[PDB]
DNA sequence: AGCAGAT
DNA sequence: ATCTGCTTTGGGTGGGTGGGTGGGTTGAGGCAATT
């Protein structure tokens, strides 16, 4: 399996993903309100608008600490940066401002299962 | 070792000639400006044998070893022309190498599917014949692009088959690696991977070279790249490629036969039609100045079919409907049709069928169907499945394979209602539709039908109606610009002229043969009657940037013979219908083409009258 | 160790048979090496002459010893034309009695025969290994295998770890040779009681492919071997070689086939000051009188000229003939005849055929599921003559069905996808009864022909045959039926079907006469005067003509003119043959019309 | 490649 | 526990001594019954 040097560093492009999620603006910045939605179960669908990239690319090209064309990658190659922005939201998912049934929830109570079996198993 | 001399060798012979250098630069520049111009160079071979003997004959001879050496060099003077400065990702990943196409003259390789044998395998050949099938496109892997996350660091693998390259190698299964050599997880990058097109195609002997008592034969083609669609079914084509085997034939245990051959097949390097002519300069300007004469119309009438006596109006409707009209669709809807169609009836032995057949050759597209011999699916589409993918498909029929030209049938009234049905459909709304094995679609087909028949009893009667004469459906024949009865009168001076232009027919004989002699390429890449070529250059012209439009003189002119027509005492051998003054504003539309005119004049609507008034009333 | 011996001896046989003073094997292996013919044809006779031992290895084990006669061939080749080359083929004659093909069972398994059939259908040619170039998959060691076509071979299994079948061919670097499949179906005379007639699957190599076409009698020496498609072999036979009395090879290609020592045969056979008495004397040397249609059969046969216009029209130069008449006229023992001199003939039924039949028709394989088109009589009789025998009883529509063919020469189909024009360049020879049986004269001629005037403009001549009640015929007739019940010239006055089959081949590939201006302005003037006599046959009777009379008989004229003057190689036609034309016109087609 | 069997 | 070995998808690079109540389904052509 030889290797090549693609002119692309994934790290760049996390980091400006990062950036346009938490301080694009167009209120508080938009992408930020919808995952506060997102989280308080609201919504379920997270739409990005190149459009919107592209804004926040040339103001900060304006500002003058240009970056990494981030439309154009996303539009040559789609695929990996769904995985990238959906890791990016992980990171990034604002706490629930309702209150909810956690308890209602098959997962939730799995996963507090899980949780206490690991204590127990490291406690030993 | 050879390989990097052969290289050195193919380098020398580019610099030399600077045609193939020039041509690279204006592709890479066009291609920097901007769709998309493909990377392929088409070198003639003339120029290779007059610059080394070896090297041509090799190419010739042994294609396999001598084709990728001049590839790569050509690749290499490519690279080191481009000048591109940031180079995106999938550029760089990209595996696009410069592909080689040869012209000239073939010696002794230019064959035909019927004289392909054993004995010219692995050698480049040159094949001419007919599409006959055409396989769908399907993108084929080359090579994959991964990326390990931990490592931070890009990997790819190469695919190769028997059909992607002329030297044989381990195949390679087209299985993603999922794990990198120390065991990383691998994710595969689909935009920096490479895929290319694919597309098998069967072209088969042209019918009326084939042997006496032989059915034609057939050779498959592979096409790649660039060459994917090049051709369609019913185009006439010469194909260079590389004539291959594949498989084990047999050898394998698995197959107990041990009466089998080896499949066979052609990898196409290029593809050259054979039904556009190319306009010169001063081709156009003689097409304007006869064009500028005022009795235009009937020398180019009389030109055609300079070899049947008389049945001068059939000519001139002939004329008009390869010209063809002006085609409107309105915002609401409606979609006015500019073809014209044409029927002949009339008794045995009229020159009905010579028409048809003249009608055939001259033509730019004219597709060939008879009564009996066709079918309600022959005409229209045919539902089969694909042998490449084996996904379900249509096969487009004589009426859609004919789409934009002209289609003659022959024995119009020796079909069958089931089979007139269809045709009665494709007139009436110029498309087909067709509901079959869970498909739905809307093909297009907008030809013009000129058919012939005869009465019912033969021979026309004249004491009988119109209607008893002829078996056809009123509503199929209302959809006919122009219908012509041609009648065998037996007279004493008709007779004497033509049994005389008969006989100084049967007389010709072509030049360079002999007296008693019986009648039986060198290059790939390449009042006075006009001839035939000039004619299909001048309807080519015409019927290519003249698109004349209606003027009130016209429209006048127009209107008081509808009027006249349609409310006057003595009968027509057609009934008048408002379908009549579309057929006379077509007509007019299509003599403005004849003239090369913007505009349709009164002289345009005088003649469509003149022809209409003939075609009805005799 | 046995090999090389048997090769040593075979070589022998090349080097050291003379009958006389000339070698005629290694003579016979330089010539065919110069105008590159990598074979020789053996006669056995001779092989059983030099030492019969060679003979009988050569037919007891015939598909081991082949290959190694082949291999001294090209040894003894090599040294004859090459100055210290595949394969060469080994192509075989033999006067051992015909087994019939339905006598051939496993008492005869690879073993030589001698059988004769007919072809019905041959295959698109394969391509065959003969030098295959292997390497192997995991360790890339490059080796070579040959192959002979005689089986009783695959990649090695092991390699020479490295799993099983480890080899890979390397194409680009293997040579290969041709192959193809024909079917064999037995005499119709053979065919044993209430027995349809059987099939065998036959396989020819090399310079044994190309050589018959569909329907043609020919004469096969080969191996009746099996191969393994239970415990059950489907036999067939592997070709040694063919010889037919049909010369395809010329009526495909430009001419051959001829001698120069048989062509000055046909020369000397033309300047016969009297070749057209001759030639209609031979024809049905066994029915009594009908010399008229024994001229037309003879014109039929010949043919006229075809043309290529500059403008791209094409003239037919084919004749057509209608035989109407009464029964017990010996119309269809006619046809039977002309049947069996023709070079390319079919006789077909016009009750027992059907327009897909005839023509062309769309058939689906059932393997790869794809349609396909198959000839029928049409195009099976193409260049030669079709033989529709009661072409009364034919129905409506399988009659309209070959107007196109008839006329325009070509079979246009649109079926299933298929969509093409073949060409089928047959004469038509029809035989058909009145409506009534009889012509019966009380009734117009409109009430004794049930034939459309589109079918019959076609035909260049129609013959209406009435059988009269006369005394002196009579006596006649039965004379000549008895001679034959209870009953050779070959004087100058007739000659065989062989002969005469082979110079209407050699006329119709050799000479294409054309008409001079005499000739173009008496046939002009008759077209006017036979035009004008059906007006006033017209005027005097309300019914409309029965028989036509339109240009296509002009042209018929000019074709009958043509074939006449063709007959005896004579490069223009005069107006001794346009007299000759008229008057058979008038004795057929006139005739008939003027009832 | 997954599963079925012999050492 | 490891080594050895067969067979798919569905399709004619398994076939017709396996058949069509194991699925691959439109197109053409011949025949009886219906007209
Ligand atoms: N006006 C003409 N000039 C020259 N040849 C003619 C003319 N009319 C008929 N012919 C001759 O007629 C012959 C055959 O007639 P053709 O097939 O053209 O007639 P058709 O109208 O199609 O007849 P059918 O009703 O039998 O199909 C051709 O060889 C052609 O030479
Ligand atoms: N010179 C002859 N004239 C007529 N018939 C003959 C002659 N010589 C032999 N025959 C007999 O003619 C018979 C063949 O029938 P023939 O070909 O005459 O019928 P046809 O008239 O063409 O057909 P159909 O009676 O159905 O109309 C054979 O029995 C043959 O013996
Ligand atoms: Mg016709
Ligand atoms: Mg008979
Ligand atoms: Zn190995």
């Amino acid at each position: 399996l030889p290797s090549i040097q693609l002119p692309v560093d994934y790290n760049n492009l996390f980091n400006e993903i990062t950036d346009f999620l938490v301080t694009f603006k167009q209120k508080g910045p938009k992408y930020m309100a919808m995952l506060q939605k997102v989280a308080n179960r609201e919504l379920n669908s997270v739409i990005i608008d190149l459009d919107d990239i592209l804004q926040y690319q040339n103001e900060k090209f304006l500002q003058g600490t240009q970056a990494d064309d981030l439309v154009s990658a996303i539009q040559q190659n789609a695929n990996h940066f769904t995985e990238l922005f959906c890791r990016a939201i992980d990171n990034n998912m604002p706490l629930p401002t309702k209150e909810i049934d956690y308890k209602d929830d098959v997962l939730d109570v799995i996963l507090n299962q899980r949780r206490l079996r690991n204590e127990r198993m490291l406690s030993d | 070792a050879v390989f990097g001399d052969r290289v050195r060798r193919f380098q020398e012979f580019l610099d030399t000639f600077t045609s193939y250098r020039d041509s690279v630069r204006s592709i890479q520049v066009y291609n920097s400006n901007n769709n998309i111009l493909p990377h392929r160079i088409i070198i003639s071979l003339d120029d290779l044998r007059e610059f080394d003997r070896s090297f041509w004959s090799g190419i010739l001879v042994e294609p396999a070893y001598f084709i990728p050496p001049a590839e790569k060099a050509l690749t290499d003077l490519a690279d080191s022309m481009d000048d591109v400065p940031h180079p995106n990702a999938s550029a760089v990943s990209s595996r696009h190498p410069w592909k080689l196409s040869f012209k000239g003259s073939f010696g002794a390789h230019a064959l035909s599917p019927r004289t392909l044998t054993a004995q010219h395998l692995n050698k480049l050949v040159s094949v001419e014949g007919i599409v006959t099938k055409t396989s769908l496109v399907r993108p084929k892997l080359i090579r994959s692009v991964h990326y390990a996350a931990k490592t931070g660091r890009f990997h790819y693998r190469d695919y190769t088959d028997a059909t992607t390259t002329l030297t044989t190698r381990i195949p390679t299964p087209a299985i993603y690696p999922t794990e990198d050599t120390e065991g990383n997880k691998l994710t595969t990058e689909y935009g920096y991977s490479t895929f290319i097109d694919h597309q098998r195609i069967t072209v088969q002997e042209m019918p009326e070279m084939a042997p006496a008592g032989q059915l034609p034969r057939s050779i498959d083609v592979i096409l790649d790249d660039d060459l994917v669609d090049k051709t369609k079914p019913g185009d006439r084509v010469n194909v260079v490629g590389v004539f291959k085997s594949l498989g084990a034939g047999g050898m394998n245990q698995s197959n107990s036969n041990t009466l089998i051959g080896f499949k066979t097949l052609i990898l196409g390097n290029t593809v050259y039609p054979l039904a556009r002519q190319m306009l010169t300069d001063f081709d156009i300007r003689n097409i304007n100045k006869l064009s500028k004469k005022k009795d235009i119309f009937d020398i180019l009438s009389q030109s055609l079919a300079p070899s049947i006596y008389g049945h001068d109006h059939i000519k001139k409707a002939i004329l008009l409907m390869l010209m063809g009209g002006v085609e409107k669709n309105l915002e609401n809807g409606s979609h006015l049709r500019g073809d014209i169609n044409i029927l002949m009836v009339g008794d045995p032995s009229t020159a009905k069928s010579q028409l048809l057949r003249f009608v055939l050759n001259t033509a730019s597209l004219a597709i060939a169907t008879t009564g009996r011999g066709s079918s309600g699916v022959g005409l229209t589409a045919a539902v089969t499945t694909d042998r490449e993918t084996g996904e379900r498909r249509l096969e487009a029929g004589a009426m859609v394979l004919a789409d934009r030209g002209v289609v003659c049938i022959d024995e119009f009234d020796k079909m069958t209602d089931v089979d007139r049905v269809a045709i009665h459909e494709v007139m009436e709304q110029q498309t087909v539709t067709i509901a079959k094995a869970g498909i739905h679609t809307t093909l297009n087909a907008r030809c013009s039908v000129i058919a012939a028949a005869n009465p019912v009893f033969g021979q026309y009667d004249v004491n009988r109606d119109p209607h008893q004469n002829i078996a056809l459906p009123d509503s199929l024949l209302s959809r006919f610009d122009l219908l012509f009865v041609v009648t065998d009168d037996i007279n004493e001076i008709r007779d004497r002229s033509i049994s005389e232009h008969v006989l100084r027919t049967h007389r010709y004989l072509p030049p360079g043969y002999l007296e008693g002699e019986p009648v039986r390429s060198l290059a790939v890449g390449e009042p006075k009657l006009v001839t035939i070529p000039f004619l299909r250059k001048y309807v080519q012209y015409a019927k290519e940037r003249v698109i004349p439009q209606l003027t009130q003189e016209a429209i006048n002119v127009i209107v008081k013979n509808y009027t006249d027509l349609r409310n006057d005492d003595n009968t027509k051998k057609s009934p008048i219908t408002a379908r009549t003054l579309e057929t006379l504003i077509r007509l007019a539309t299509a003599h403005a083409k004849v003239r090369l005119s913007k505009t349709v004049n009164k002289v345009d609507a005088k003649v469509a009258a003149n022809l209409l008034r003939f075609a009805l009333l005799g | 160790d046995d090999n090389t011996e048997i090769i040593k001896s075979f070589k022998n046989f090349i080097l050291e048979f003379r009958l006389d003073s000339q070698f005629i094997y290694r003579d016979q292996l330089r010539n065919n090496i110069l105008v590159k013919n990598y074979s020789l044809t053996v006669n056995m006779e001779h092989l059983i002459g030099y030492n019969e031992d060679i003979y009988k290895k050569l037919s007891d084990e015939p598909s081991d010893i082949i290959p190694l006669f082949e291999t001294a061939i090209t040894q003894v080749a090599k040294r004859i034309s090459i100055l210290s080359l595949p394969t060469f083929q080994l192509i075989l004659n033999s006067n051992a009695n015909q087994i019939p093909l339905r006598d051939l069972d496993s008492e005869h398994v690879s073993k030589i025969v001698r059988l004769s059939g007919i072809i019905i259908s041959t295959s698109v040619l394969s391509s065959r290994a003969t030098y295959l170039s292997i390497m192997c998959r995991n360790c890339r060691h490059t080796t070579s295998i040959t192959i002979n076509n005689f089986n009783s071979v695959s990649l090695p299994r092991s390699c020479l770890n490295c799993g099983p079948d480890p080899y890979i061919i390397i194409h680009e670097s293997s040579k290969f040779i041709d192959q193809q499949f024909l079917k064999l179906q037995e005499i119709p005379e053979l065919v044993p009681v209430g027995e349809m007639p059987r099939n065998l699957t036959m396989t020819c190599d090399r310079y044994l492919t190309n050589k018959v076409i569909p329907g043609t009698r020919v004469t096969i020496v080969g191996i009746y071997s099996i191969y393994n498609s239970v415990a059950i072999r489907t036999p067939y036979i592997k070709i040694l070689g063919i010889q037919s009395d049909v010369e395809t090879s010329s009526i495909w290609n430009s001419v051959t086939m001829f001698t120069e020592e048989e062509e000055e045969e046909f020369l000397q056979l033309s300047r016969n000051p009297k070749l057209y008495e001759i030639l209609t004397n031979s024809i049905a040397p066994s029915i009594f009188g009908n010399e008229d249609i024994k001229k037309a059969i003879v014109c039929l046969l010949m043919g006229g000229s075809k043309k290529i216009l500059p403008d791209g029209m094409r003239l037919r130069g084919d004749i057509n003939v209608l035989l109407l008449g009464d029964p017990g006229t010996a119309k269809s023992q006619l046809l039977k005849f002309v049947e069996k001199v023709s070079p390319i003939a079919v006789y077909t039924s016009g009750k027992g055929s059907s327009a897909a039949g005839l023509t062309a028709s769309v058939q689906r394989d059932p393997m790869t599921r794809e349609f396909y088109l198959e000839g029928g009589a049409m195009v099976l009789a193409d260049g030669g003559v079709v033989c529709i025998d009661e072409f009364d009883k034919m129905r409506d529509e399988d009659r309209v069905a070959i107007h196109e063919a008839m006329e325009q020469q070509t079979i246009s189909i649109a079926k299933a996808g298929i969509t093409t024009v073949l060409n089928s360049r047959t004469s038509v020879l029809a035989a058909a009864n009145p409506i009534y049986g009889r012509y019966d004269d009380l009734k117009s001629p409109g009430d004794n022909i049930d034939f459309q005037t589109t079918i019959l403009s076609r035909f260049d001549m129609i013959f209406i045959v009435k059988d009269d009640h006369n005394e002196e015929r009579d006596i006649s007739i039965a004379n000549h039926v008895i001679n034959i019940h209870t009953g050779q010239e070959e004087n100058g006055s007739e000659i065989s079907i062989e002969k005469m089959k082979r110079y209407i081949t050699y006329c119709r590939l050799k000479c294409a006469p054309r008409l001079s201006p005499q000739a173009a302005e008496k046939l002009s003037s008759n077209f006017v005067t036979i035009r004008k006599q059906l007006l006033i046959n017209e005027l005097e009777s309300t019914e409309r003509s029965s028989i036509p009379i339109t240009i296509r008989q002009l042209e018929a004229i000019i074709r009958i003119t043509e074939s006449l003057a063709k007959l005896e190689l004579s490069p223009i036609a005069q107006e001794r043959h346009v007299d000759e034309a008229i008057r058979l016109f008038q004795a057929s087609t006139m005739d008939a019309a003027s009832q």
